[PDB]
């Protein structure tokens, strides 16, 4: 009884979340006409977390989706598994998807957010149980990063103890689409530091670069892409749904990873990835799974870790296996590669065990860290945003719905300040 | 099983019989020989086999208008005795068409209208059609009132009257059968409704696309107007509106009741495929002083009750909506002692178009009738342009020739000055 | 005294605007009926169909 | 055994009436030609307070059917069940209404009478025992506002003890049907006040507001405005039909509801009510019926309590259900708004349980309460009243018929001394 309300938001966070309830509604068996008609009796266990019960045996997410236009959702409406969400969940405003940051933060975003919030507290307040929320949203748009930043402040003011762990996609660094990107992730941060327990940065330029590479699939469409970001959110919370011989939740993996309040941008990584030709010859063993997790191409976000150090790390296993083979991998792995890990913590990498994997894997490895590599994507967009304040034309559009010219000052200083404070705790 | 009787007076009255009665059989389904090929008793009598009979009776002083009927197609269906005929007519002189000549036939006819209310079980109600810048339709209108309202009392006397138009004229002494008539009018009318020619002529130009018109066109528009008004009394509704109801809602003082209409949507058989014509977009139309009847700005004044009438796929919810939403308008002046000041009834048979029409085959439709102090800026024209032609004596000596004592002059002019002073104490506010 | 006459008329309009406002509001639930809660189920019931 | 006449006046009571013959006829299991062939024999158990029996396997609704002219009478003969009511109970006049309430009253009311009061008598005389009669009518109309009132009298004259049940139709705030209503509820509630023992009122705003945001009705017609009017009055006499856990009639609820003689205006609520698409999703249980009776926008008369305070109120519950369940509810919903009941008066919830439910519905439940909202509703009425008596014409409608003007001084006092009652007893 752990429940987990998963709250998602604008263009970017409505196409993952559709692709995302799809893979668990498999796992525990729910039929897309919403009733279970699974196989085993453990996936009944602890369904609480992620589904409501009906009389009749009919099931419905815990899902709250947010968007500026109906049009995204509609397609999210129609969206192979759209029955099984609740009718009332959806909240939509009467305007366009704006870009402006501004915009979505202030014109639009206050309208929505009282209307967002009692439909938040409908699911919040119904369930025995609730121990953190799940958003799901982009930074480079508006949207997402306008709005979703301004519920998670309201949903820190009346549910401080819960986990506001948030999974973010983060700008490109050498092509995005959305122009004006510095503005939107720069005035994002300010509010994503201090609020958000755990962010977990998703870049997609490391999805363009393993579906190329590892899978070897000319043409994978976005539910691809977004499946690979649906194997790691539903990893971290197996350990919630089904039992295992070490259980590892959120508030675990928070204490062990965060070692400051403001040092808690991770990097994601997912093991078993394999070319679908090649999957019948793979010799996958525990240590074959570990050599994926800690090589650097398989990491979902372009930032190279050998760049910086690591402070520390955290990897999720699945199956019946030997506990011995686990803790051996992560003493042989941070002894071998002792040039970058920091000498005044020693046993960074933390590890779990999950009794149930999932389909189709007899094993599969999740694997959540922090470096101070996330330097390089934020010296990115710090030094591409200063260009971008010497030349104050474009924020006129941000001025015509009231932004002040000091936040964007604001904004640089804070996370100029984040850059160096990782830089100094690399000595 | 409930019956109203129509009466027609004047060349006016025998035209709008045919524009109203060709719409009555048509709407209902009958022959014009009275066969056919439901509400058929609330306006027709059955006399065996399958041949019914209208419930209405035609008088003119003059045979033409009414020999008409008698050679047209549709002689078969009325009754021999129920249209009556005149020698000479009253050549739009009321003391004429009132003492000389009107009561050379006035028994007469109020036997054939008695002898009618013998086959009325459930009376309720008359209607009455003028013109009043004709003789006969003021003249023998006047006397025929006069006496209805002794022989029968306490039964509605609705009337429904084309009242003269504010610059256009076919009469030059129409201003002085006007005045005279008004009097006969404000007693013992219940209630009395107006429409002007020269309102009707624009609105046919207009919304409804016909270059030239002629009276036979602006007749079916005024047969529509009263069908919407007694469908409620023959058609399954979820708001019926019986005559007792309307007397009441609408006249708030015993002299106010002059009300006047409007109807929506008045829109042309090629355009009309182009609309939804929700029930907001028709009642909206109704408000504008393009779409009245009469050439009377209600801007000018202030509305002292309305009714509202539905025929078509109408909702009750949309309704109340469309009728709050015409509250929020700030250019529809209300006395601010008038709170309510809406009645609305719904009926379900859709406007009936006819062969050779100048409407539409419109699914829904509202009518619109209103009480409003902006009638006061008809009457002072016509009371400006009577003293013109009293102060020098214009044209007395044709009425006091033909019975008329000169002292009802005065009389008339002053009972006008008190029902205008009604009017502007009305308009008074506290 | 106009000045104090338009205080009236813009208390009105404020009046006006107000008491509109609970009907647009309730126009706007209308329009949540319609394409929220209805028209989103119809394209429930597009890709459904 | 204890028998209820009906009554039906009006334009808006016969087509009220009309529907909630159908509803009880299908309880039943009443043909429309008025034989039974129903499913169970709990049917026949009780069928004897609404129905005679005509020998030959043929039942006859205890109901008559008032009204001035004959254009309603003729639309109830041409329904499905015109045939099922007696022909003789059919008592019209041959005049027209008038929409006036001293014409109903006192011209054509008189001659109606007699007729009438015979007709009744035929029924009151005719069974075993007689708890009450059963009035339904307009307060806006003038053959139910003022022939209703007429019959109203004189029932009480002849039969003091028996319940006197009304059901009203207010007219509305906003847009109404008639101009001279203000007229007609003001001098009907002075005769309402003294007469009735129970007066429930409702607003045709309210049902337009709940069949569109609750049952989602793009077009509700009257049919199906009057069918949530037909459940309230099907669902207070079902302990008198149907056996339960906890029997309660109507005389215990104006025993309960009822504090002082004169304060007797009565709201009242229906759950649950759902879309007929999203009836799916919900799970329908105990808890969730106790939100959906006290939500304030489920009031069938458009008095927000929550301006107010509650004074008593009364739950009725059909189906199988837990007694624990249904208990604890009250508990809880008294004390977790304790800011909307009077503190003199504890245990301000009535309850009652009943075993059958209505078709279609696995379990339902009943609101009627009591609160000094309602001091809303007189205010509109007393205030576009009194506009209107100022200006003194309006009342010559009335003067021609023979009331006083005095009469418009004594009803108003007595309806403003009404609102002051209500006003005494909120401290
Ligand atoms: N709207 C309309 N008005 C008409 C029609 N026919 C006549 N009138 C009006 O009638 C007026 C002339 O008076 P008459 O038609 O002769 O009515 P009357 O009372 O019979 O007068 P007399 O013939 O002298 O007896 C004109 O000014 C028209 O306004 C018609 O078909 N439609
Ligand atoms: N990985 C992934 N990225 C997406 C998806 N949809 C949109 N994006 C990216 O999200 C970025 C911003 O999208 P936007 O429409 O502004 O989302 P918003 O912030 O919610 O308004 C764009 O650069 C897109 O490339 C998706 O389904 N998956
Ligand atoms: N809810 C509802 N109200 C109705 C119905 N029929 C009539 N009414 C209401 O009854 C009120 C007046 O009815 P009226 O014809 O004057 O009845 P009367 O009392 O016999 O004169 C109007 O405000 C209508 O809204 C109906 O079927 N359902
Ligand atoms: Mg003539």
């Amino acid at each position: 009884v752990r429940e987990i309300v998963h709250i998602q938001a604008g263009q970017c966070g409505n196409q993952i979340g559709a692709k995302f309830w799809e893979v668990i509604s498999d796992e525990h068996g729910i039929d897309p006409t919403g009733s279970y008609h699974g196989d085993s009796d453990l996936q009944l266990e602890r369904i609480n977390v992620y589904y409501n019960e009906a009389t009749g045996g009919k099931y419905v997410p815990r899902a709250i989706l947010v968007d500026l236009e109906p049009g995204t959702m509609d397609s999210v409406r129609a969206g192979q598994f759209g029955q099984l969400f609740r009718p009332d969940n959806f909240v939509f405003g009467q305007s366009g998807a704006g870009n402006n940051w501004a915009k979505g933060y202030y014109t639009e975003g206050q309208e929505l957010c009282e209307s967002i919030l009692d439909v938040i507290r409908k699911e919040a307040e119904s369930c025995d149980c609730l121990q953190g929320f799940q958003l799901v949203h982009s930074l480079g748009g508006g949207t997402g990063a306008g709005l979703g930043t301004l519920l998670l402040n309201k949903l820190r003011e009346e549910y401080p103890d819960r986990i506001l762990s948030t999974y973010s996609i983060v700008p490109s660094p050498k092509v995005s689409d959305t122009v004006v990107e510095p503005y939107n992730c720069t005035l994002s941060v300010h509010q994503l530091v201090e609020s958000a327990d755990e962010v977990f940065c998703i870049d997609n330029e490391a999805l363009y670069d393993i579906c190329f590479r590892t899978l070897k699939l000319t043409t994978p469409t976005y539910g691809d892409l977004n499946h690979l970001v649906s194997m790691v959110m539903s990893g971290t919370t197996c350990a919630l749904r089904f039992p295992g011989q070490l259980n590892s939740d959120l508030r675990k993996l928070a204490v062990n990873l965060v070692p400051f309040p403001r040092l808690h941008f991770f990097i994601v990584g997912f093991a078993p990835l394999t070319s679908r030709g090649s999957q019948q010859y793979r010799a996958l063993t525990v240590p074959e799974l570990t050599s994926q997790l800690f090589d650097n191409k398989n990491m979902m976000a372009a930032c190279d870790p050998r760049r910086g150090v690591y402070l520390t790390a955290s990897a999720h296993f699945r199956g019946r296996m030997s506990s011995k083979e686990v803790d051996e991998q992560m003493l042989n792995i941070q002894a071998r590669n002792t040039s970058y890990f920091v000498e005044w913590i020693p046993s960074n990498v933390k590890s779990a065990i999950c009794d149930i994997p999932p389909r189709g894997l007899k094993m599969a490895a999740t694997f959540i860290g922090n470096t101070t590599a996330f330097r390089e994507l934020f010296t990115r967009v710090d030094s591409q945003f200063q260009k971008m304040y010497a030349r104050r034309a474009f924020i006129h559009w941000y001025v015509n719905e009231g932004l002040e010219t000091v936040e964007f000052d604001e904004a640089r200083s804070n996370m100029t300040d984040l850059i160096q404070e990782y830089e100094m705790y690399e000595t | 099983m409930r019956e109203v009787i129509s009466i027609h007076v004047g060349q006016a009255g025998v035209q709008i019989g045919n524009g109203c009665w060709e719409l009555y059989c048509l709407e209902h389904g009958i022959q014009p020989d009275g066969q056919l090929p439901d509400a058929f008793n609330t306006f027709f009598s059955e006399t065996g086999a399958g041949k019914h009979v209208p419930r209405a009776v035609f008088v003119d002083l003059e045979p033409t208008v009414v020999d008409e009927v008698r050679t047209g197609t549709y002689r078969q269906l009325f009754h021999p005795e129920q249209l009556i005929s005149g020698k000479e007519d009253a050549a739009n002189n009321y003391a004429r068409g009132h003492y000389t000549v009107g009561k050379e036939i006035i028994d007469l006819t109020l036997d054939r209208i008695r002898k009618l209310a013998d086959q009325c079980t459930g009376l309720q109600g008359f209607l009455i059609f003028h013109s009043f810048g004709g003789g006969t339709g003021a003249g023998f209108g006047s006397l025929l009132l006069e006496r209805l309202s002794v022989d029968y009392g306490k039964k509605s006397k609705l009337e429904f009257t084309v009242y003269p138009s504010p610059q256009v004229s076919t009469a030059i002494v129409e201003p002085y059968n006007s005045i005279l008539a008004t009097h006969s009018m404000i007693d013992h009318s219940d209630c009395a409704f107006m429409v002007d020619n020269e309102a009707l002529y624009d609105l046919c130009r207009r919304a409804l696309d016909i270059e030239r018109p002629t009276y036979t066109n602006l007749n079916r528009l005024i047969g529509q107007v009263v069908s919407s008004l007694t469908a409620s009394l023959r058609f399954d509704g979820a708001l019926n509106v019986d005559f007792t109801e309307f007397q009441t809602n609408l006249v708030p003082y015993a002299r106010i009741h002059f009300p006047i209409c409007s109807y929506a949507p008045v829109i042309s058989a090629e355009k009309a495929y182009h609309e939804q014509l929700s029930v907001a977009e028709i009642t909206n139309s109704l408000f504008e002083p393009a779409n009245m009847m009469v050439k009377c700005d209600p801007r000018h004044g202030k509305y002292m009750a309305c009714t509202l009438l539905y025929r078509g796929d109408v909702v009750p919810k949309d309704v109340s909506a469309a009728v709050a939403t015409i509250k929020t308008k700030r250019t529809i002046q209300f006395v601010d002692w008038c709170p309510t000041g809406f009645k609305m009834g719904i009926n379900y048979q859709p406007p009936t178009v006819v062969p050779g029409g100048d409407l539409a085959k419109v699914q829904r439709a509202v009518c619109m009738l209103a009480n409003t102090t902006a009638i006061a800026e008809a009457w002072s024209r016509l009371d400006h342009k009577f003293d013109l032609m009293y102060a020098k004596r214009a044209f007395v000596h044709w009425y006091v020739g033909e019975g008329m004592e000169e002292a009802e002059f005065p009389e008339a002019r002053e009972d006008l000055a008190l029902l205008e002073k009604d009017y502007d104490e009305v308009a008074a506010e506290s | 005294m106009s000045r104090p006459g338009r205080s009236l008329g813009l208390q009105f309009l404020m009046e006006r605007r107000a008491r509109e406002e609970a009907n647009r509001f309730y126009n706007e639930a209308a329009a949540e009926d319609n394409l929220t809660r209805q028209r989103a189920q119809f394209e429930q019931r597009t890709l459904n169909r």
